[PDB]
């Protein structure tokens, strides 16, 4: 029922208040390590790999 | 093996009374009069495999079996 | 409200571990500053709570 | 005074006059363990209590003879540095001298025979260090006392909810070290049944009837007797005056010839009181009143005849005209009574199980261990070895005295086994108990926990281990052959040193104390949990443990206490609460004579607090001792309440009592919330210093002791001048008053460099001493890892302002400028470990080399041959810091592969990337490259460099110190040769190498001179002993688990900044997280010009009622404008003799200050150098209880050229218009936490899955994802969200053909949902299969 999942973060929160209600902040090497697949689909649809 | 394991046990314990130091494989090797890589090799299968529900952690809410690596390993480059 | 009137006045009642109140509630407030004595009659239902 | 004082004076605002000062923060760990270690064979104490209650032993029938004499604890093989690095327990072998005596068969008393008296190696007890820290297998780690049941007796009530309409039950257990729970658990019917170790009720009588006692014996031993009598055959009472008292009268109560009462009459005082004055001697009673009063005699027939009545019978009236047809005329019965005496031993005696004494001793053996139909011999063993037996039962005259000071006894001094008379008192005291005569104690009383401490505990582990090894030695001993069979092989150390080493790191108490602070050591030490064997668990507890009583008052601290589930179970001890020889808590407290107190210490026990008066040290108290407003508010008996003057005999020393060593560093508690105090210090506990310790602003006045007792700073054993300070060590020269003949008068501090804590922080003994200045005894001469001048430094000051920016500051949260990091101000070292270890498996040892394959030259362009990188490599996150590749087995490719290396050069053989790399986001340089090796291995170039590395600083350091220490002690010879004569051309212009041969005429100077030659001969020794120490430590072969070929282990030492997302928290529990690094150009700024550092959030003081931080922010607003006087004097340079004017007006502005110090004394370097150090901020004190009012801190901001309001009219930094309000801004001295982002940000992304049940896994050191939990599946299903519950159960985690086919579909762009069956449900199918049920899918 309560099960670890991948492309799950632990990362503590902090305050973006130049954002709108949809937005929320991420980092970029938790955004680079975290959507590893995405990242390698993009840059082989894109020709850049 | 079990009897020369029990032997080396015993030696060990021997030394340990005879020294007060922790026993090393050259004394209990050259006292059982075996070469000291059989005497590692012996010493290596020590005991019984740590089970999977002792308390690694602070507390009882995360046991064994949580730390784990695959052996059968699907790597971003394996899949 | 209570936060304030705790603040600025004086405390109302705390928590006895029995289940009582104590007969003597604390006379200062915090910004005249609580005794030991009344730190510890202020923790006791703190800690209870 | 002394000398380390003059630089930062720590102004304090103590308006009471302290008379004991603080005492050792070590108590209970180290006076502890030096009672448990020391030569005490007086006292049986410590390892001699354990040793004298199981040792003399013997064999079977008089045959052998066991004893210990002449026990010694050998030489500690190891030092604190190298097990520390290598991972050994710290320990020495404690080699006892057993002497095994053999009785002689003829003579009836065997003297000698054969007297084995050989020293025999018994167990690895670790050592406690001069920090109080025990490293076993390289972690640092600190045992916690144990806050247990007391032994003896302990009196519980209920809190109801166990039996309906009232009726309370009042139960009593008996607590002994070891062994089984005599409890007295009550019956809603009243019969007080006897339960063992939490096993069925018993009825009372079963363990009565087996002390040979019989019916009429045990009732006449807990009751008085009522004698009625039948004179000439008429019905009469022998009334005793105790018995009829607050009783109704059911007859015409009166006397022999005059009517007293009437049936059915009160019997008040009155009736009593005539009576006792009238007459008492015979009152005749209806047959009725006896009908209901049972008897109490096994009344028989006199002259042939059984038993007509036995024990507790029934009487009726015709049993009454049988007992008046035969028997005698004195009758006695049982006294019957509501309130007074109850006839419960009666109930429990008309539902016996059995009567005999066989049977009853049997109606237990079934009790205890059911299955088993005993003997009378078997069952009589085990009732001796379960309740009268030594090797089970022992209280050591600490119990008993809680037994006899809880059962109103006077005896001191009792044997730990528990006599026949000891369950006759505490039934007496049950019965009394359950009739309302007598106070009852309660769980949350502290005389009832005792402090089981790390020697007591320790004690208790080695003692089990005696046990053990007794049961080994019992059937060792007693096979014969005992002339080849001397003690040492008799004696097993597999059992004693696994019970030693199973305590020490692997229980519930042993935890990693964070090396972090020394803050966090002193509050780890004095830290007071209750968890493992004997106290309760997190999970069974209640609200009684965690909340606290008034007799927590100065004992158990109720601040410092972790926030999660054992919110009141893990306590803390307070500073001046020390332990006591029975094991109790003490406060020290001055003794009031009528109302003049004096200023001597007498400490009092919790449970003989309860019959004082304590008043507190807030009280108004004047210089010779009296009490000034003549009304104080005093505690007694565990309430509170006004109190007179001569009523109070003790007072309270110091006004930070109640508090712990971590909670006394927590400044304006007097105006502080309990609740974010508790937090606070917690987060205090778990706070890490920065690169440079700056220096405490706002202190209170314990700064001053904490770094000197915490034992990481260089302490002062012998106090002297300065002689030459390095960055790694400090030599100072020892004066002539504590200079000893023995020594050579030098006194080298070998200061720890940057070692890893448990932590993954970095501890660093910086030297804060200048050249050439006299440091006294205690003082300071290194602070450490986050101490400045023996200051607590525990972060680091700055401006903080208590206002909204652009919503930053939201819920509570950190808004910093540039300058945090601009000026390196919160950077941190941080040294972590990560050794790279080399299995040996089946396949091929594991080889270091540098040829790795798929992988860049660039990546093994800071590697050597042997990859390993060099010393101060600068690595980034993701590089290989060492390559440790493994022999792989020919793994069977796939066909695509093959025809890959078919067509290319690639030929990947059995070389394997599998070195462990740097974790991705940690940057850093390595400072230590560890390499430890199995014997008959060979080593490469970069273990022999590394160890070669390693004897030079062993022979170029300890060199240097000989060199040192040798020109110390030919200063001392010259000094000599200077007192008894002068020549200034033979002695001095003479070579130093032939001053030892030299000498004047005879005399002690020259005796001394002789003295001090052998010394240095004993020193030349003792340095090629030293150096032969170091040849058999450094290059020894390191005996490390086995199967491995070689351990290289590095040490990563980052600067961690103050990134966005760290964690860090003030004095006062208004933690937060870093929301954004802010230029400091948008950060707000005062009139003055200076921008300020920190935004804080001032919505989180009215609900959390921290007002004490805002105190806090204006005295520190007033120390930094003192602070920028003392800069705007000093940069001119314009005169000297102002200053000492001015910080002089400074340190006096109170009623009255605890230190009336005064700068005219000083020198002018002394003054200048404090002045200097005033520079960076103004240190001042200020206590917990006893701390400044708002108008001296209005007179310290009216002194420091500010506003009296203490909000300072602000200027914006983004908009640069003045708001309409002034702002609140000042110093807050804020902390560096140990939850940093690079310790927090921690992701996931197909790494490292499980075997189990094909699972990611947990933490960032395993790299594992966060669990996502069954109450966010019930809310993302409360949403209604099905696709992405079907991924994050199914496809993302559970599937293994499914995850690898999400994979593939999402590198390739297909975005599509492609479920299936998950491998973790039919794991639970497969489970359920084999547990014997029959499941399948339709």
């Amino acid at each position: 029922l309560g099960k670890r999942v991948d492309y799950s973060g632990r990362s503590v929160i902090t305050v973006g208040p130049y954002l709108r209600l949809h937005q929320c902040g991420l980092p970029k090497k938790m955004a680079l390590e975290l959507f590893k697949p995405f990242i390698y689909g993009k840059l082989e649809l894109r020709g850049l790999a | 093996m079990i009897e020369t394991i029990n032997k080396l046990n015993r030696i060990s314990r021997q030394m340990l009374q005879e020294m007060g130091r922790e026993p090393t494989p050259e004394e209990l090797a050259e006292r059982m009069l075996m070469p000291e890589d059989k005497i590692r090799k012996v010493l290596k299968i020590a005991k019984e495999p740590i089970s999977m529900e002792t308390p690694i952690g602070d507390d009882e809410d995360s046991h064994l079996g949580d730390f784990i690596e695959d052996t059968t390993l699907e790597l971003p480059l394996d899949s | 409200a209570a936060q304030i009137r705790q603040l600025a006045g004086m405390r109302g009642l705390m928590a006895k571990p029995d289940g009582s109140i104590i007969e003597t509630p604390i006379t200062a407030n915090f910004r005249e500053g609580l005794n030991v004595l009344q730190y510890f009659i202020s923790t006791h239902g703190a800690r209870k709570g | 005074y002394s000398y380390t004082e003059k630089k930062r004076i720590r102004k304090d605002f103590g308006k009471r006059p302290q008379v004991l000062d603080v005492p050792y923060l070590l108590s209970i760990q180290l006076d502890s363990f030096q009672k448990f270690i020391e030569q005490d064979p007086e006292g049986q104490y410590g390892l001699e209590a354990a040793f004298r209650s199981v040792f003399p032993i013997q064999s079977y029938s008089g045959n052998s003879e066991l004893q210990y004499v002449s026990y010694r604890l050998g030489e500690p093989v190891f030092d604190v540095q190298e097990c520390q690095i290598r991972g050994v327990t710290y320990s020495a072998p404690l080699r006892v001298k057993l002497r095994l005596v053999i009785y002689e068969r003829e003579a009836p008393e065997g003297t000698v025979k054969d007297i084995k008296e050989q020293e025999v190696y018994m167990g690895e007890i670790p050592l406690m260090t001069d920090n109080g820290t025990f490293v076993i297998n390289g972690t640092e780690r600190v045992i916690v006392s144990q806050l247990h049941r007391s032994p003896g007796v302990f009196f519980d009530s209920d809190k109801g909810k166990t039996h309906s309409s009232g009726k309370v039950l009042y139960n009593a257990r008996i607590i002994p070290y070891r062994g089984s729970w005599l409890d007295f658990e009550f019956d809603p019917k009243d019969n007080l049944f006897v339960r063992i170790d939490r096993r069925r009720k018993l009825p009372a009588t079963i363990i009565l009837r087996a002390l040979n006692y019989t019916t009429e014996q045990i009732l006449d031993l807990f009751f008085e007797k009522v004698i009625f009598e039948i004179r000439d055959n008429k019905l009469q009472m022998e009334l005793v005056p105790e018995r009829l008292r607050g009783e109704t009268a059911s007859f015409d109560i009166e006397a022999n010839g005059k009517v007293y009462v009437e049936k059915g009459r009160r019997i008040t005082a009155r009736h009593i009181r005539q009576l006792e004055k009238d007459d008492v001697k015979l009152i005749e009673v209806p047959v009725e009143y006896i009908a209901g009063k049972v008897v109490a005699k096994d009344y028989i027939d006199e002259s042939t005849g059984e038993l007509i009545c036995a024990a507790n019978m029934e009487l009726s009236l015709d049993l009454l005209a049988k007992l008046s047809q035969s028997g005698h005329k004195r009758i006695e019965t049982l006294f019957t009574n509501d309130l007074d005496h109850g006839p419960y031993i009666s109930e429990t005696l008309r539902v016996d199980p059995t009567n005999d004494r066989l049977s009853a001793l049997v109606e237990i053996y079934r009790m205890m261990r059911p299955g088993e139909p005993p003997t009378r011999e078997a069952a009589e063993s085990l009732f001796e070895n379960l309740f009268f037996s030594e090797d089970r039962y022992d209280l050591s005259a600490v119990g008993r005295m809680k037994f006899n000071r809880s059962l109103l006894r006077e005896e001191i001094e009792g044997s730990g086994i528990l006599s026949k008379d000891d369950i006759i008192d505490v039934m007496k005291k049950l019965i009394d108990i359950r009739n309302g005569k007598g106070e009852v104690d309660d769980i949350d009383h502290l005389g009832n926990r005792r402090i089981r401490s790390v020697g007591e505990m320790a004690e208790n582990q080695f003692r089990v281990g005696l046990v053990r090894v007794e049961r080994a030695v019992k059937e060792r001993l007693s096979l014969g052959d005992l002339d080849t069979l001397m003690p040492q092989d008799m004696i097993n150390a597999k059992p004693i040193s696994a019970a030693v080493k199973e305590f020490f790191g692997s229980s519930q108490l042993s935890q990693f104390m964070d090396q972090n602070n020394p803050l966090s050591e002193i509050t780890h030490k004095r830290r007071i949990s209750a968890l493992g064997p004997g106290g309760l668990t997190r999970e069974r507890a209640g609200f009684e443990v965690r909340d606290v009583h008034p007799t927590h008052y100065g004992r158990v601290c109720p601040i410092e206490t972790p926030e999660g589930p054992n919110i009141g179970l893990i306590n803390s001890l307070s500073v001046y609460a020390q332990t006591n020889e029975y094991g109790f808590l003490e406060t020290p407290y001055r003794k009031v004579t009528d109302g003049v107190v004096t200023d001597e210490i007498h400490y009092l026990s919790a449970i003989e607090e309860g019959n004082y008066v304590i008043a507190q040290a807030n009280s108004n108290l004047d210089e010779e001792g009296h009490f000034v407003e003549d009304l104080v508010t005093c505690r007694s008996k565990g309430e509170s309440s006004l109190f007179s003057r001569d009523q109070v005999d003790y007072m309270d020393v110091s006004t930070q009592q109640v508090v712990s060593v971590g909670a006394s560093l927590i400044p304006f508690l007097e105006h502080d919330d309990a609740n974010r105090a508790l937090m606070g210090a917690n987060m205090q506990r778990q706070a890490v210093p920065t690169l440079r310790a700056d220096k405490p602003l706002v202190g209170t006045g314990m700064e001053r002791a904490v770094a000197v007792d915490s034992g990481v700073t260089a302490v002062a054993k012998r106090g002297g001048v300065v002689q030459y300070v390095d960055a790694s060590r400090i030599v100072i020269k020892v004066n002539e008053d504590e200079m000893y003949p023995g020594e050579a008068g030098i006194d080298i501090y070998n200061l720890t460099k940057y070692t890893r804590s448990n932590q993954n922080t970095c501890i660093n003994q910086m030297p804060c001493v200048s050249l050439g200045e006299p440091v006294e005894r205690g003082d300071v001469l290194a602070d450490g890892p986050s101490t400045d001048l023996g200051e607590l430094a525990l972060g680091q000051n700055m401006r903080v302002a208590f206002m909204p920016w652009n919503g930053y500051n939201f819920e509570d949260s950190i808004l910093v400028s540039e300058r945090v990091v601009q000026e390196d101000r919160f950077t941190t070292i941080h040294i972590q470990e990560l050794a790279c270890v080399s299995r040996d498996t089946k396949l091929g040892p594991e080889e270091i080399t540098a040829d790795i394959p798929n992988v860049g030259e660039a990546a093994l362009s800071k590697l050597d041959e042997s990859g390993i990188v060099y010393i101060g490599a600068e690595v980034t996150g993701g590089d290989i810091l060492v390559g440790k590749v493994t022999p792989k087995g020919e793994t069977q490719l796939t066909p695509e592969e093959k025809l890959l290396r078919a067509i290319f050069g690639e030929k990947a053989s059995d070389v394997k990337d599998s070195s462990l790399r740097v974790p991705n986001g940690v940057s850093g340089t390595v400072i230590d490259v560890q390499v430890f090796t199995r014997d008959g291995v060979e080593k490469d170039k970069r273990a022999l460099e590394i160890e070669e590395m390693q004897l030079k600083q062993a022979k170029k350091d300890l060199s240097e110190e000989l060199q040192i220490l040798e020109a110390g002690l030919f200063s001392r010879i010259r000094a000599v040769l200077v007192a008894g004569g002068v020549e200034a051309e033979k002695l001095d212009k003479l070579p130093r190498d032939r001053w030892l041969e030299l000498g004047l005429t005879d005399e002690e100077k020259q005796n001394q001179l002789e003295q001090l030659a052998e010394q240095y001969d004993e020193l030349k020794h003792e340095f090629e002993k030293k150096l032969e120490a170091k040849r058999r430590k450094i290059t020894q072969g390191d005996d490390l688990a086995p199967g491995v070929l070689k351990i290289v282990k590095v040490y990563l030492a980052v600067k961690r900044r103050i990134q966005p997302g760290d964690k860090m928290a003030g004095r006062h529990g208004n933690k937060g997280v870093i929301s954004k690094i802010n230029p400091i150009e948008d950060m707000p700024y005062d009139e003055n010009g200076t921008p300020v550092d920190i935004v804080l959030n001032p919505l989180g003081v009215p609900s959390r009622m921290n007002i004490g931080q805002i105190l806090e922010t204006h005295l520190g607003m007033a120390a930094k404008g003192i602070g920028d006087k003392i800069n705007a004097m000093l940069k001119q340079q314009q005169e000297v003799a102002k200053l000492r004017e001015f910080i002089q007006r400074a340190y006096d502005l109170g009623a009255d200050v605890r230190q009336k110090v005064d700068l005219s004394t000083f020198s002018d370097e002394e003054v200048m150098r404090l002045a200097e150090n005033l520079r960076k901020g103004m240190p001042i004190a200020t206590p917990v209880f006893d701390g400044a009012k708002e108008a001296e801190i209005k007179e310290l901001l009216k002194l420091g050229d500010l506003p009296t309001s203490g909000q300072i009219r602000l200027y914006d930094g983004r908009t640069g218009e003045q708001f309409e309000r002034p702002v609140t801004v000042g110093y807050m001295y804020m902390l560096k936490l140990n939850h940093l982002v690079d310790d927090k940000m921690h992701a996931r992304s197909t790494g490292s899955y499980s075997l189990v049940t094909q699972q990611p896994l947990g933490g960032k050191a395993q790299f594992g994802g966060q669990r996502f939990g069954e109450m966010e599946v019930w809310a993302l299903e409360a949403y209604g969200a099905a696709y992405t519950l079907q991924e994050m159960l199914t496809v993302k985690s559970d599937d293994v053909n499914g995850r690898t086919k999400m994979y593939k579909n999402i590198v390739d762009g297909n975005h599509q949902m492609e479920p299936g069956m998950p491998e973790s449900f039919n794991v639970l199918l497969k489970e359920i299969r084999s547990l014997g049920i029959n499941i399948e899918l339709e």
